[PDB]
């Protein structure tokens, strides 16, 4: 059985705000001036700090612990960089033109062409940034979001957890509880649902755009990444 | 596996 | 203005299954077996052919002759490999363990070990298939998220059409979900149903992602010739 | 003049 099939909303949407890491600062040294390897290092060194907190956070998430441990290492080396830009881009919504990856690493797009083909990633973690304002996207919604990231996007390459998609299902109840207690008509629940939902797809969109870069920045060899990430990036496999 | 080892730390 | 937005819930299914494109053959040759490139040329071969009955379709997907030009046409690069997977997926369905590509070309996951690379995709597009087959998906429901894949794979990277564009999109919502309450299902249900459509979206796009940088690896060694209309595709994806 | 362009004219 799992203590998330039977969780209320209410009790659903307070695990996950509670289970909620923190905000992580950047070793920015203002100093020295930024060079594409100065930033990809800030970059990723941040993102390795944040690692650490999202598998802590993960353990959190109702249903997750139920898994099995080789569940929960697929799950989190498919949706690392996803959740890392979902966090950004909510960080980020009330910053019009920027990126907050950190308090003291606001970044805005022509900032992000010290690396070379980093600004077409940030030109769309922007426009989310700008999606997610313009929908008026709640703090609830978001640690819903995040965690259906989490549980969704590497179940199809289990190579059937029926207890992931239960759990899953509930999050959607939730979504629909938050929506419905927020006083939106019932088309206009469905409605937001799925605008929230087809927002995953250009997510992971972005995820496999970064993916692909941060490659190309190993290969290059312009940053020594951790061991960590290394093995983040190995379970894709890109060229 | 980092990651197998942080998920039971 | 437009008319797309005036338009019932049952208006919109029936032009929408009336706006499907046919179903395809190849011209494969069943008495020559396969190489990496035969089967890779079969199978760009009939992508290309498939594209120009798409691009056809899209035309007849209600609000999308009132975009810009402009605005076709990128919402059309961003998502054809996209409608072509979730075609495969969807025409795959009822065959189990198979990819059926044309009614004469049934591959099996064993046979994408033919092209290098290509077999992880296979698996992918297998387990979606499976999914589509354990949600028993309607063919009314196929033809919105198709629609859905459309509309929505570019409407972000772009006057504000984005609204029209989105109001579009909430009419395929509702279209979904009347389906579902059509179907008997409750409240409950349909939300829970509608949220299982749309994430499986995620997982089409990112199969899409990774198929187009296989493409592309096929593109530079030179293993396929592609058409002009794929190339041009592939090229506007970097 | 992308052959796409073309084709959605036509
Ligand atoms: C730096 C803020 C902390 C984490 C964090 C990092 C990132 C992101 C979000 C974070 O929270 C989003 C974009 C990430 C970027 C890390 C480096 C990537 C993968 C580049 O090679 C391509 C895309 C870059
Ligand atoms: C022969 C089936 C007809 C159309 C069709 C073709 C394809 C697909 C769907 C079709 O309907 C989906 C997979 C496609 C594949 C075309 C070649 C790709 C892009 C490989 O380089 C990587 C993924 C391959």
């Amino acid at each position: 059985n799992s203590l998330a099939l039977s969780l209320t909303a209410d009790q659903m949407v307070s695990a996950l705000l509670d289970a909620e890491p923190p905000i992580l600062y950047s070793e920015y040294d203002p100093t020295r001036p930024f060079s594409e390897a100065s930033m990809m290092g800030l970059l990723t060194n941040l993102a390795d700090r944040e690692l650490v907190h999202m598998i802590n956070w993960a353990k959190r998430v109702p249903g997750f612990v139920d898994l099995t441990l080789h569940d929960q290492v697929h799950l989190l080396e498919c949706a690392w960089l996803e959740i890392l830009m979902i966090g950004l881009v909510w960080r980020s919504m009330e910053h019009p033109g920027k990126l907050l990856f950190a308090p003291n690493l606001l970044l805005d797009r022509n900032q992000g062409k010290c690396v070379e083909g980093m600004v077409e990633i940030f030109d769309m973690l922007l426009a989310t940034s700008s999606r997610f304002r313009m929908m008026n996207l709640q703090g609830e919604e978001f640690v819903c979001l995040k965690s259906i990231i989490l549980l969704n996007s590497g179940v199809y390459t289990f190579l059937e957890k029926d207890h992931i998609h239960r759990v899953l299902d509930k999050i959607t109840d939730t979504l629909i509880h938050l929506m419905a207690k927020a006083g939106l008509t019932l088309q206009q629940q469905h409605q937001r649902l799925a605008q929230l939902l087809l927002i995953l797809s250009h997510i992971r969109h972005m995820s496999n755009k970064g993916m692909e870069h941060l490659y190309s920045m190993k290969c290059k060899n312009v940053v020594p990444l951790s061991d960590l990430l290394l093995e983040m990036l190995d379970a894709h496999r890109l060229h | 596996k980092i990651l197998h080892r942080l998920l039971q730390d």
